[PDB]
Order: C-alpha cells, then sequence, then structure tokens
RNA sequence: ACGGAAGGGCACCACCAGGAGUGGAGCCUGCGGCUUAAUUUGACUCAACACGGGGAAACUCACCAGGUCCAGACACAAUAAGGAUUGACAGAUUGAGAGCUCUUUCUUGAUUUUGUGGGUGGUGGUGCAUGGCCGUUCUUAGUUGGUGGAGUGAUUUGUCUGCUUAAUUGCGAUAACGAACGAGACCUUAACCUACUAAAUAGUGGUGCUAGCAUUUGCUGGUUAUCCACUUCUUAGAGGGACUAUCGGUUUCAAGCCGAUGGAAGUUUGAGGCAAUAACAGGUCUGUGAUGCCCUUAGACGUUCUGGGCCGCACGCGCGCUACACUGACGGAGCCAGCGAGUCUAACCUUGGCCGAGAGGUCUUGGUAAUCUUGUGAAACUCCGUCGUGCUGGGGAUAGAGCAUUGUAAUUAUUGCUCUUCAACGAGGAAUUCCUAGUAAGCGCAAGUCAUCAGCUUGCGUUGAUUACGUCCCUGCCCUUUGUACACAC
C-alpha cells in the first residue's frame, strides 16, 4: 500500500497509431517525473486484416477485386509502481479508440 | 371443426335428492382438474397427470 | 405442440444469414463479421476496414 | 470476454455501424448526423452529433432514455 | 393464431415497466431475453400494439425496436389496472 | 457520328523478337442442347461461359412430388360464456411418434371464427419504371468556363504545326490571356538506415550459475530478484534518403532523351488505392426491412417438413488439372519460405506421448495468440541409388474389393486410405491467349468458401529464363483533314 511494487504490465491496442502514440507518450512521461523503472513501450508487429471481395454486387462484369485493410496496432509497457497513485492516474482520461489493458503480474 | 359445444349440463353427478343424499360415485381421486374425464374404449384421458398415472377403470 | 416445424440448422448455408440484410450467400465469416459481402462493401467504412493500396 | 484483439475491434466496428445506423433510422427528424463512442473503464458513453438537440432530448430527458433502454436492451449492457 | 392471455399480459407488464422492448426478428427463437414467452409471441402482440397505435416500431438491422407511445401509456395502465398516473410506466422514475 | 477516304499517334487486353502455352488426350468445371416430374435461374463479342463470390447430400433453393402452419395486423357486421375458439392419448389414415383429416370424448376459454374492407409476406414479374452499387467507353487523357477575338446564328478560338512525355506531361508556336476539374501531386505498400527511441511476446554476446560432450576449445542444452550487457539481424514509432544527382553526349541546344559514375534505390524507383465530363435502355428487383407498378395472398407464388432435382447425357463450345517421360519416374538421404488463421462471446489451431500399413484413433498439452500450433523442417530442388527408350518402373482415366473420417443422413459412389484394374495420350488443325525482370514459367503454402468437399479464386513466398527496349503490318482506340442525302447516328 506505502511504495510498493506490482509488476505491472499495460497493453494498448488501437486502429489508429497517432492516438495510441499519445497514450504510450503519456504513460512513459508518467513514469518519467514519478521515478520509475520501467520497460519501454514494445511495439508488436502491425496486424493487418484483409477481406477481399469481388466489387459487383450481382456477378457480371470485369473480375474486380478489392482488398479492404484494417490495421491493429498493439504496444505493452511494463512498470514497477505503487497501486494506487498509478491507478488514479491511468484510470482516468482513457482516450477513445485505444483500447488499455492493465494486469498485474507475479513473475 | 370442434365440438358442437352443446348445452351441456353437468355430468356424472345423478342428483342431490336421489331419495335423499347426494349421489355421486367414483369418490373423489387426486384428479382435481373430483371431476370426470373420456372413456373411449377400455381407457381414460390423462388430463392432469403432467408426471405418472397408474391407474386403470 | 410442432414437432415437424424444424429439421437441422447446426452447419452450413441455411445455419447461417447477414447480421443486416439476413441473407445466406456471399456471407463474410472472417473475424466473426457474418454480413454478406454487398453489405460489408456498403459499410466497410464505419466498421474500420479502408481501402489503401 | 476472453476475445482475440483481431475480433474484438472488428466486432467494435460492427457495433458502431449498427449504432449509426439505428440512429440514422430513429433520428430522422432530429437531424442526426453522426454518432461517437469512448468506451471507459466501467462505462461506455455515447455521443449523438446532431443538429437540433432539443427534440433528441425530447422534455426532460425524453428520447433519451428511451434511446439508452433500446441500446443497452440490444446490445446486452448493464 | 392465438395467444394464451398470461403471455399477452406479461408482455404487456414487461412494455410498460420500462417503455421499451428490443426482439430480434426471429420466428422460432422460443424464448425471448428477459419475457418468459416465444420471440414470436413479443413481435406479435407488439404489432398487434403498433397497429392500433400505442407503440412505434423500428427494424434496424433484424432487431424490432419497440417504444411506447404517450397515447399507449393509457392503454396498457387501463390494461393492467394501475394506478391513474401515479407511477409514469416508468420512464421519469429517478434521474428526474 | 460514320466512311471498303487521306494523314498522324498510341497499346504484348496490337504486332515485331521470342517464352509459356491453349486448340488435340483423359479428367475437372461453367455454358448451350437433349433428356426430365424437375433437371430453378441471370448473363451471350471484347464488356456471358471456376461468373452471380454459384466448391448445391439436408439447409442454401429460387424447381419438381407431396404434407403442415398462419407467424391474414387493424376496423366494421355477425358468431358466445345455454361456450366465439384452442389442443390432444389411442386407432384408422400418413413418408412420418403431422390430432393433417376422420372415430371418440375429453381439454381450453372474446387470446379466436365467418364475411367485408384493409393489411402483410413474396429468390413472383418488370434492370425498358427506378435507387444504390458495379462493369464498359477508359485507367485511356480528356473536360470546362471567365474576359477578350471570329461568326446573324448554331457554334468557334483558347484546348495548336512541331518537339516532348506514361499524361491536354511540357517546351514552344500563338487572337488569345489568365484559370478550374481530370493527369500529376497525394495515400498505402516494397527496398536503404551498425544514425535515434526500446524490447522475457525479437534476437545476440558474455556469464554470475551451470551442463553434456569430442576434447582442452569447437559443437551444443539450459535460469534472466534460477545473472550481466547490447541492438547488428527482427519489430515499429519519429525522422533521414532520390531530386533521374554528377559528368559527358544529343536535341529548336529548350522541354526532354541517351550513356557512364556514384548510389539501397535512377522503367512515373517497383506495385497498387483514389480517380473528371458526358454516357450505355451494359448487369443486378435472385444482396438489401432499397423501391414504383403489376401479380399472388389460406387448396397461397407466404413459410415450414419429408423425398427428389440443381450433378441427369447421341452431342457442340469456354476456364482449367494431369500428362505424353531420362532436363524423367521411383527409393533413400539432404533438407530451405513468406503471406495467413485459430476456442471458453465453446470446442477452433493443435505440440508431445501411445496405438494403427495407412487413412485415422486415443490420452494430454500450449495458445483469445511476435508468446502456442509454427522454424507452419512446403513443394519444386540437392545428393546417392534403382530403372534404361519398351505406352516402359511414362501416364493414371476407368473399374472391383475393403478400412476410415464429416455429417441426422454419404445410395446418384462427400472426402481420405490400402490392394487390385492400368484407357486415351508418342507433343496436338485451322485457330487462338498471356507476357518485358525478381517479370514469364515452374513449385508449392496460407486465406475465402468450409460440418465434409479445390482440379477455383485471392494472396504469399521458393526456383528463376529466353527475347525486344521497337514499329504502325494486323487488331483496337484517339486525333487531324475530308465526304455525307446519316443524327432511331452505317
Ligand atoms: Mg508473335
Ligand atoms: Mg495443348
Ligand atoms: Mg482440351
Ligand atoms: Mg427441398
Ligand atoms: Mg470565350
Ligand atoms: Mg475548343
Ligand atoms: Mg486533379
Ligand atoms: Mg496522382
Ligand atoms: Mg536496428
Ligand atoms: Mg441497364
Ligand atoms: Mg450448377
Ligand atoms: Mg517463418
Ligand atoms: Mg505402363
Ligand atoms: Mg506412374
Ligand atoms: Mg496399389
Ligand atoms: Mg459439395
Ligand atoms: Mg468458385
Ligand atoms: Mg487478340
Ligand atoms: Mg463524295
Amino acid at each position: 500500500q506505502q511504495q510498493q511494487i506490482i509488476k505491472i504490465r499495460i497493453t494498448l491496442t488501437s486502429t489508429k497509431v497517432k492516438q495510441l502514440e499519445n497514450v504510450s507518450s503519456n504513460i512513459v512521461k508518467n513514469a518519467e517525473q514519478h521515478n520509475l523503472v520501467k520497460k519501454g513501450p514494445v511495439r508488436l508487429p502491425t496486424k493487418v486484416l484483409k477481406i477481399s471481395t469481388r466489387k459487383t454486387p450481382n456477378g457480371e462484369g470485369s473480375k474486380t477485386w478489392e482488398t479492404y485493410e484494417m490495421r491493429i496496432h498493439k504496444r505493452y509497457i511494463d512498470l514497477e509502481a505503487p497501486v494506487q497513485i498509478v491507478k488514479r492516474i491511468t484510470q482516468i482520461t482513457i482516450e477513445p479508440g485505444v483500447d488499455v489493458e492493465v494486469v498485474v503480474a507475479s513473475n | 371443426h370442434k365440438h358442437k359445444k352443446v348445452k351441456l349440463a353437468v355430468l356424472s353427478y345423478y342428483k342431490v335428492d336421489a331419495e335423499g343424499k347426494v349421489t355421486k360415485l367414483r369418490r373423489e381421486c387426486s384428479n382435481p382438474t373430483g371431476v370426470f374425464l373420456a372413456n373411449h374404449k377400455d381407457r381414460l384421458y390423462c388430463g392432469k397427470c403432467h408426471s405418472v398415472y397408474k391407474v386403470n377403470a | 405442440e410442432n414437432v415437424w416445424f424444424s429439421h437441422p440448422r447446426r452447419y452450413g448455408k441455411g445455419s447461417r444469414q447477414c447480421r443486416v440484410c439476413s441473407s445466406h450467400t456471399g456471407l463474410i465469416r472472417k473475424y466473426g463479421l457474418n454480413i454478406c459481402r454487398q453489405c460489408f462493401r456498403e459499410k466497410a467504412n464505419d466498421i474500420g476496414f479502408n481501402k489503401f493500396r | 470476454a476472453l476475445i482475440s484483439k483481431k475480433r474484438k475491434l472488428v466486432a467494435d466496428g460492427v457495433f458502431y455501424a449498427e449504432l449509426n445506423e439505428f440512429f440514422t433510422r430513429e433520428l430522422a427528424e432530429e437531424g442526426y448526423s453522426g454518432v461517437e463512442v469512448r468506451v471507459t473503464p466501467t462505462k461506455t458513453e455515447v455521443i449523438i452529433r446532431a443538429t437540433r438537440t432539443q427534440d433528441v432530448l425530447g422534455e426532460n430527458g425524453r428520447r433519451i432514455n428511451e434511446l439508452t433502454l433500446l441500446v443497452q436492451k440490444r446490445f446486452k449492457y448493464a | 393464431m392465438l395467444m394464451p392471455k398470461e403471455d399477452r399480459n406479461k408482455i404487456h407488464q414487461y412494455l410498460f415497466q420500462e417503455g421499451v422492448v428490443v426482439a430480434k426478428k426471429d420466428f422460432n427463437q422460443a424464448k425471448h431475453e428477459e419475457i418468459d414467452t416465444k420471440n414470436l409471441y413479443v413481435i406479435k402482440a407488439l404489432q398487434s400494439l403498433t397497429s392500433k397505435g400505442y407503440v412505434k416500431t423500428q427494424f434496424s438491422w433484424q432487431y424490432y425496436y419497440y417504444t411506447l407511445t404517450e397515447e399507449g401509456v393509457e392503454y396498457l395502465r387501463e390494461y393492467l389496472n394501475l394506478p391513474e398516473h401515479i407511477v409514469p410506466g416508468t420512464y421519469i422514475q429517478e434521474r428526474n
């Protein structure tokens, strides 16, 4: 409760890299002036969701195909912080379009 | 395409002044919905027993 | 009181339909869209699927 | 509830597309323009971008808690 | 064809209890969520309400959104035998 | 607009030089025809014919033979509580353990029935009534106006002789001047970064700790409060980098073009995404709870259930798979990808052990995933052998017997496996397609479809040519001049 290590991992997933990198920057900064020992934001390979469809609602025409894409960007940060203050600072100001998962480890 | 719904009165109950007490045979059993049922040909139509019915008359 | 009103629809075409139009044909099942190809085209932008290359 | 990130973010897009069409069909005379979904911990807030924000809110909150009831009932939200 | 009065009551009371119903357009579903009756029953009961008024109906992706009307609240409260205007039924209930 | 008029251009959906083929065989698959109870349909040059994401056992399904049900709102007039209506055991009947209908007598209770209106549904009609979308003209390079100039006018110039470009891209010429759309720019992706930010979900070196060797350090197995360090390789954010740079040649010495050097990169750096105006009676009413109108709506063209058909086979055509062998087949050994996908929102991707010739089974495991399947140990390929020019140990159609798996169900054989049968086919006619560099071609793999099923498609990597950097001969398209009695425009 009083200055105790937590072994936290904050996993950030999104389809919008700009805001995903804003939240990542906010986390790293809040670790910085709070003097943490943190493992920097690890960027996982982008996942490209591809859907290939015929363009024509019927079947007539030249056989033209479309490949729609969704890009999923995944990052995660590891922190060793007291639970109360980081919970207060990270529960709040959750930017839209970014899914945040905070998980405790026993490593 | 149904029963005629004729003006049926109470059946299986004979009278009340039948020289001189009420005469209703087939004393009250555990079938209240007592009540009289269908007999087709040595059979009775299971009307209330959702689980068990072991009786023949 | 109706035992004759249902035949198995657990697998195959008849077991699935578009969540938008209820069509069993051209259905996209990747990632659990369960939308037909025509409706996906008309709705890909606000699902998050875009054309880049 | 134990879903992969791929299928989760696809479902989130499909949720948005259905919400958008529902509001398009319901909020016609209300001048509905678009919708935005912010998912915060313990609460998901749905912002409806509309021209006349009076009739969409009805009187004392009419047609906005009706919509909240409909949205949570279709999408199984507590 | 028909519909038991108990099921029609348990749908009307559910409708009046919060003002809205959502029913997936799936006949044969045999169980609506949070209404103890057939999905076909809720769809047709609410359709009978809609045709005579009393209810607004919107479809939107196979799901049958149903809303009570200000004139159908009076009919439902007379139907369910509830105190007159004592219970709004139940839109303006807590937050106000 | 058209021309069996002249000129100029452009383009491997044109040709030249060639490569691989296709057309010939057997199979697969779509189409017509024939057959049929039905063999549901739409589309017919490019711009129909592995297309409708169309790999149909049921479902899908629209068709055929049948059987149910109403999921016919609502309003009005009757029908009823001396009961408008509902549902059934058993038997007959029925494909049926459908009370469908009868026999029967129970059950239920203005929830319904009948008629009238009025609704609803419909993969019913009409794509020549429409919307949306898509395809095509055309991915070509084209379109438009303000002011000015020409003309009574419709119209015209600008928007062009030439040169140049992939480009109406430009340089120029110039009664035009300055502009807008389109092109380009842009965006995504591929290639470079020992420079930045960091990583036990990526990797590497030491070793706290070891450890197994053969040896005395080469190969390796292990732990990150059962260690230290780092970022080259991987990842992805921010940036940088190319601008055809430099030099030479050539050009009306301009736009540009060519060569060399350098460079990760010099074909618009490669490939794509988006993509103007005006149109087509192009396709789709069978994607849509898009839709007008017509048709139908209870003995239904609504919906469901059972069975069947969609696959039916004198035949004609299209996309294809496998081949005709030794640049090979077969056996053994070597043995290397990239793009993916994946279950508790229920059985998905499956390691390992065991069993079985095999297909497969079985007991566990890990993975909601840079973590585990998975180093997807892929095939072609490489090496060593067997065969030896024989329709042969090429080829694997057809067919028999059996073992399995998916599924409610496999017969008209779902598919797989085993043994057996061992056809045509000896390189393919007239004709015809695609293609210029990591391309063609060969080779597989993942994904879509998907319970099962790919000989299909969409992508991905592996191996990796030959030929030409051109022309207007053929074909098509565009432009200019010209002729027209065409404008429903040859
Ligand atoms: Mg040639
Ligand atoms: Mg051939
Ligand atoms: Mg052939
Ligand atoms: Mg059938
Ligand atoms: Mg002018
Ligand atoms: Mg002009
Ligand atoms: Mg432009
Ligand atoms: Mg451009
Ligand atoms: Mg690096
Ligand atoms: Mg047309
Ligand atoms: Mg067929
Ligand atoms: Mg790999
Ligand atoms: Mg032989
Ligand atoms: Mg052989
Ligand atoms: Mg054999
Ligand atoms: Mg099949
Ligand atoms: Mg196909
Ligand atoms: Mg040709
Ligand atoms: Mg003449």
